[PDB]
């Protein structure tokens, strides 16, 4: 009975976070009303991970819904498994964040945390064994991004021995809102390094081209964007939601993927990708499952090292084939593996595929050409500091230059840090 | 008679206990429910098989066993598995959050808070004794229980039993098998703080296991059960001479005298023969001399190394089945004019050689065949020196980074204890190389 | 090539057969180690809550 | 694609092996602390074989026979022949050798003094030579004192051939040069093209400038360096085409048979020891077998060297038939040896 508490805050966080909840209640067998109508025991054999099970068989998602503006949450609550979700945990306020990391962090949000903190509490208190928490949210924003990072630090304040773990949505101008997006990632950025032990990092940028150089899709939107993020989501947690023995709770994965504390960033990547009926053999997954291609993350992984691979098949198949194909990988391209760690890669497997899937792969790599994202946003939000455009919105929240010019040295260093390891 | 307790420790340790269990009822004749037919002493007795199992006043044949993890779902497996009316419920020991394959984790956080349970429920097996010999010790290298909470248990014992013997069964780690990237830091931990306290072990490596399971089982994907249903073969073999009427092994101190000259080099090589698929409608049985003769095999020791280029301390011989002294001779005989079997000059070139009539037993249904007569050899080699090697060179290669070091600094533990660690391996290493080269 | 020790009973026989002659810590301060250990565990999560302060 | 790594930059026959390898296109070379490699060109000295074969998925060679030493060492070599059956302290290729530990440290100078004597005493030839593994340090001496002081100052004492078979013109020593390469079968190649390294100097039964055939001896303290041979280095053909005028044979039969069958011996003998038939990992190594012959056109065994080098003309086809049967034969792409059948 290791517990997870899922929490999705801002307008990205709860339409991503609803997605993921849809296609695991799928999964699961779990129906918009929470009653199972599955046909397999191994649907329900790890339910409690995310599932609460209250009077009459029912069972809850163990998610709790914040935001500083009441549209989104509306939206879910009206969505298809709207009605799935526990009532109580639908923390809100009014005045919204305006996409503005300060009034999520310091004002606005300040006004709300507790609140969502005591729906937490009432969550945790019932855990028999509560492994950690995982977080949905963009870092673009104001309130995922500021309010998310100001929950992280108050719940590592009072749970300090539980996993941490989010799911962070880089922003990008190819699918941008605001132009303040760098700050907002900036801020949110040095938050994550020091409070968080996994962090998925979704690149909207790499979404994008996905939908529109594989997907073949011309006008791609958030929806379409959102398909990958619930597929991704869906296989990064296959071995937390189902029976197994590689990376089967939060913190052996951890322990797995994070060499150094705060090298916690990792580049998800998701096989196949068809824009339908044909049969993917195991080779293929493991060739599209490390394609540049398929990350997640928009960063060029043979422009790094692999610290650490976790490798997650879905479906009917060899495993003897399977591993066949992932020593092959590694020896063919043993140059992109750090060679001081040893065995760095392990691979696991699921009989249940997705939905609408006869097999998949799920890529998680903890590569040091993640640090790529970073300069990217390193360099747009300096192109805005250097003259101090749209700092107003910020000082006017309370916030001095100083907490910008430190935030922007904390993922500086984080840069070079990585960039000591790729040699 | 005087009785052994065996001890489980971690998932590998639990579930590999949980096969040998099952190995020794059926060759006891014990049901799962704890009977024995066989049994006339009801209640009572001091027969070899009671230094395993203890009796009932309702002829209930108990297992003088400790299960011991720090998550429940494995040990839940034998509360519920078919000889769960063999056990009773002081006899499982669980917790609710494991070591995470944390070495510290399992011997400072979580170690220390349970170990005084366990102590207890030792206590209480301990007191069923008339002359206890000492303790069977099984765990995994790799795991953060195996590894972590076994050095801690090995401390106390040797406090609280300082006049026991204790024999460990060590899993090596592979990683065609392995679940974690740090398993060379817990073997090397557990390694260094349980060496003073343990008086024999007998190291298995996995990747040797599976390499058997795939080559001689024509499993293509071999399991933990094919693993388990194996190492149980081999560690019945070894226990056999505590459990049977006999003259070889017949106490743990014995293990020590004929295997161990040197303390510190305490870990015999064990080699297993034969190993046949049941898939086979038919199969030429192997004689006396090809089962012995496979005993020099690489392919068939539990640790892949090269004993022609090391040195002997001590080698014993175990036949299960239809074998006569004078054929082990012959064999023995013919090997030596084409082996390369060097022994220390302190030492003398023979074999103890242990015979029981009784075949080896087979699960029914399981994957090894039933065989006429079967033989394990173990043999203190310097040759298994080379594991050591492996391990610690993947240690060098992450510690020179501090590749994941700040998890187990994380749990109370000082980064002075890696070099620590590492410099007695590198001592250990040494012996070995000067006991075993010129 | 001997054979010595030769002794015999109903479930079997051992014997020896040469071919050539030749040519800790206490309870205290365990205790100790493991108080040191969580000692450390907890100055680093004071200085963690300190700095959650800040 | 296979993967190889270089662990010995001293090597020049491996050298070209790495340089033919790459130029096949499906050979792709690591780091040389890359432990997903499928062959190794291992360092000479204490070369890892303990972490080799245990890499899943790979199938993994290396360059040399672990447990080789026995036979490429001078000490070793000794004793290997005289305790080895198969070979017996009767052996009759093999110079009457000894194993003499200096007195500042089993060994044999009483034995060694035994067989001395026998010879004083009979009129016999009595010239020794010493000789150890640390050489560039040689003595040739007929007293038995002149031996034992130096060594002093672990070597081995044997027979000095003193009627050694002379090329005309020139009345000059030499020593013949064969180059063994054993795969992981065990199938024993002998290189059909040796080299004879001549002194050019002549022969004087009483300096080591005409007694040492060194290549490094030759092109240093000879003044006759490159006279009769170019690079004191005769091959097989002018070898044999002197025998035929001069002798009135050929190489195959005066020489060849007994090379071929001191070969077979030795490489039989520790095969048991070295095999990699059953091994978790797989062995072939490169040898260099150094042979005397004497004026009665009889072979006598000097030494075996486990890291040799090649002629300068032979290095190319020699480095290429590695690759055919060594390499390729274990990992195949998209004769010069002879077979020593047992
Ligand atoms: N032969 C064999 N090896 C096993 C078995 N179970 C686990 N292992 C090995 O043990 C190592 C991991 O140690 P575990 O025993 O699983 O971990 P643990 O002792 O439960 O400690 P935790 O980290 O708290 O879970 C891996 O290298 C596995 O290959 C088993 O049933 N048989
Ligand atoms: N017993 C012997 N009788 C005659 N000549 C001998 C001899 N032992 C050694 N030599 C001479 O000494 C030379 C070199 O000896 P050896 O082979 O031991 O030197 P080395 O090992 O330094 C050269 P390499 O390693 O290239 O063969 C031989 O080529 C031969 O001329
Ligand atoms: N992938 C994805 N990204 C989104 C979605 N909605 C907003 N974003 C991104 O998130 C950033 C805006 O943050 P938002 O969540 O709207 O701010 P908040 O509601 O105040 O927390 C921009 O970079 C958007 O590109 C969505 O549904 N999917
Ligand atoms: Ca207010
Ligand atoms: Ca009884
Ligand atoms: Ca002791
Ligand atoms: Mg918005
Ligand atoms: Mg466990
Ligand atoms: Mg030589």
């Amino acid at each position: 009975m290791r517990e997870i508490v899922h929490i999705q805050a801002g307008q990205c966080g709860n339409q991503i976070g609803a997605k993921f909840w849809e296609v695991i209640s799928d999964e699961h067998g779990i129906d918009p009303t929470g009653s199972y109508h599955g046909d397999s025991d191994l649907q329900l054999e790890r339910i409690n991970v995310y599932y609460n099970e209250a009077t009459g068989n029912k069972y809850v998602p163990r998610a709790i819904l914040v935001d500083l503006e009441p549209g989104t949450m509306d939206s879910v609550r009206s969505g298809p498994f709207g009605q799935i979700f526990r009532p109580d945990n639908f923390v809100f306020g009014q005045s919204g964040a305006g996409n503005n990391w300060a009034k999520g962090h310091y004002t606005e949000g300040a006004e709300l945390v507790d609140s969502v903190l005591d729906v937490v509490r009432k969550e945790s208190e019932s855990c028999d064994c509560l492994q950690g928490f995982q977080l949905t949210h963009s870092l673009g924003g104001g309130t995922g991004s500021g309010m998310g990072t100001l929950l992280i630090s108050k719940i590592r304040e009072e749970y300090p021995d539980r996993i941490m773990n989010t799911f962070s949505v880089m922003p990008s101008p190819k699918v941008s809102d605001t132009v303040v997006e760098p700050y907002n990632a900036t801020l949110s950025v040095h938050q994550l390094v020091e409070n968080t032990d996994e962090t998925y990092c979704i690149d909207n940028e790499a979404l994008y081209d996905i939908c529109f150089r594989t997907l073949k899709l011309t006008t791609p939107t958030y929806g379409d964007l959102n398909h990958l993020v619930s597929a991704t989501m869906s296989g990064v947690t296959t071995c937390l939601r189902f029976p197994g023995q590689l990376n089967a709770d939060l913190r052996k994965l951890a322990v797995n993927m994070v060499p150094f504390p705060r090298l916690h960033f990792f580049m998800p990547g998701f096989a196949p990708l068809t824009s339908q009926y044909r049969a993917l053999t195991v080779p293929e997954l493991t060739q599209q499952m490390f394609d540049s291609k398929n990350m997640m993350a928009a960063c060029d992984p043979r422009h790094g090292r692999y610290l650490t691979v976790a490798a997650i098949f879905r479906g009917r198949m060899s495993m003897k084939e399977v591993d066949e194909q992932m020593l092959n990988v590694q020896n063919k391209n043993s140059s992109y593996f750090v060679e001081w760690i040893p065995n760095n890669v392990k691979t696991a497997v699921c009989d249940i595929p997705p939905r609408g899937l006869k097999m998949s792969a799920t890529f998680i790599g903890n590569s040091t050409a993640i640090q790529e994202l970073f300069k990217r946003i390193s360099e747009q939000f300096t192109a805005m500091f250097r003259r101090k455009a749209f700092l107003h919105w910020y000082t006017g929240e309370g916030m001095d230059e100083m907490e910008f010019t430190e935030a922007e040295s904390n993922m500086n260093d984080l840069v070079s840090e990585y960039q000591q390891y790729q040699d | 008679m005087r009785e052994c307790i065996s001890i489980h420790v971690g998932q590998a340790g639990v579930q590999i206990g949980n096969a040998c269990w099952e190995l020794y009822c059926l060759e006891h004749g014990i049901q799962p429910d704890g009977q024995m037919p066989s049994d006339k002493t009801i209640g009572g007795g001091d027969d070899s098989f009671n230094t395993f199992f203890s009796e009932t006043g309702a002829g209930k044949h108990v297992p003088r066993a400790v299960f011991v993890d720090l998550e429940p779902t494995v040990i839940d497996e034998v509360r519920t598995g078919t000889y769960r009316q063999l056990f009773h419920p002081e006899q499982l020991i669980t917790g609710k959050e494991d070591a995470a394959n944390n070495y510290a984790r399992g011997h400072y956080t979580i170690g220390k808070e349970i170990i005084d349970l366990v102590l207890d429920r030792i206590r209480k097996l301990a007191d069923q004794c008339t002359g206890l010999q000492g303790f069977l010790v099984f765990h995994s290298f790799g795991g953060g229980t195996g590894s972590g909470f076994t050095s801690l248990l090995m401390e106390r014992l040797s406090v609280d039993y300082g006049k026991k013997s204790k024999l460990e069964f060590s899993i090596y780690p592979a990683p065609q098998v392995s679940t974690a990237v740090v398993e060379p830091y817990n073997s090397i931990l557990t390694t260094h703080t349980t060496l003073e306290h343990s008086d024999c072990a007998f190291m298995v490596d996995n990747e040797a296991i599976y390499d058997i399971c795939r080559r001689n089982l024509d499993i293509e994907r071999p399991t933990y059960t094919n693993l388990n249903r194996l190492i149980s073969q081999i560690v019945s073999s070894i226990t056999a001479s505590l459990r049977f009427d006999g003259a070889l092994n017949v106490d743990l101190t014995e293990f020590q005298t004929n295997l161990v000259p040197y303390p510190r080099i305490h870990f015999p090589l064990a080699t297993y023969a034969p190993v046949i698929s049941a898939e086979k409608a038919y199969h030429e049985q192997l004689s006396v001399a090809e089962i012995t003769n496979a005993c020099f095999e690489p392919a068939n020791q539990m640790v892949k190394c090269d004993p022609r280029h090391g040195k002997y301390m001590a080698c014993c011989l175990l036949y299960r089945g239809d074998v006569v002294p004078k054929d082990v001779n012959a064999a023995i005989a013919t090997i030596k004019t084409k082996r390369s079997i060097q022994f220390v000059d302190w030492c003398p070139t023979g074999f103890k050689v242990g015979i029981n009539y009784q075949p080896p037993t087979v699960v029914p249904g399981g994957d090894l065949a039933k065989v006429q007569r079967a033989v394990c050899m173990l043999s203190n080699t310097t040759a298994i020196a080379e594991a050591w090697a492996r391990l610690d060179h993947k240690f060098d290669l992450m510690y020179a980074k501090r590749a994941f070091v700040h998890w187990y600094v994380g749990e109370g533990m000082e980064e002075g204890e890696f070099s620590e660690a590492r410099e007695d391996m590198a001592a250990l290493e040494k012996d070995y190389e000067e006991v075993g080269v010129d | 090539m001997e054979v010595i020790e030769l002794n015999k009973c109903t479930s079997g026989q051992s014997f020896e057969v040469i071919l050539k002659p030749p040519s800790d810590p206490s309870l205290e301060e365990i205790q100790k180690k493991l108080e040191a250990a969580e000692e450390r565990r907890k100055y680093q999560e004071a200085e963690l809550l300190k700095h959650l302060a800040e | 694609m296979y993967t190889f790594v270089v662990r010995d930059e001293n090597s020049s026959v491996y050298a070209e092996v790495s340089r033919l390898l790459l130029a096949t296109g499906q050979w792709k070379r690591l780091r040389k602390d890359n432990p997903r490699f499928n062959l190794m060109l291992g360092e000479r000295n204490r070369l890892p074989f303990g972490r080799l074969g245990h890499e899943p998925g790979l199938v993994q060679l290396v360059n040399y026979y672990r447990g080789a030493d026995k036979l490429c060492r001078k000490a070793s070599l000794v004793k290997l022949i005289k305790t080895s059956p198969e070979l017996s302290e009767s052996c009759t290729w093999f110079p009457e050798s000894y194993v003499i530990y200096p007195t500042n440290l089993t060994d044999e100078r009483e034995v060694f003094l035994a067989a001395y004597n026998r010879r004083r005493e009979g009129r016999e030839g009595n010239v020794w030579i010493a000789k150890s593994s640390a050489g560039a340090g040689i003595l040739i001496s007929s007293e038995a004192s002149e031996l034992l002081d130096f060594i002093d100052e672990v070597h081995v004492i044997q027979k000095y051939l003193e009627k050694p078979l002379l090329l005309e013109p020139g009345h000059r020593k030499f020593d013949i040069r064969s180059w063994v390469l054993v795969d992981h079968l065990y199938n024993i190649y002998l290189y059909r093209e040796g080299v004879l390294r001549t002194s050019s100097e002549p022969y004087n039964s009483a300096d080591k400038t005409c007694h040492l055939t060194n290549h490094c001896i030759q092109k240093e303290y000879s003044k006759n360096y490159g006279r009769y041979e170019e690079g004191n280095e005769m091959f097989f053909e002018e070898f044999n085409q002197y025998l035929m005028d001069a002798l009135n044979t050929t190489l195959e039969n005066s020489i060849l048979l007994q090379i071929k069958h001191i070969i077979r011996s030795c490489l039989m003998c520790i095969e048991p020891a070295i095999s990699t038939k059953h091994l978790h990992y797989q062995s072939f190594q490169l040898f260099g077998f150094d042979f005397m012959v004497d004026e009665e056109l009889k072979v006598w065994l000097i030494e075996v060297n486990g890291a040799p080098a090649c002629a300068q003309k032979l290095y190319a086809e020699l480095c290429q038939g590695i690759v055919d049967v060594a390499i390729s034969s274990v990992f195949p792409l998209a004769s010069i040896f002879i077979k020593l059948h047992h």
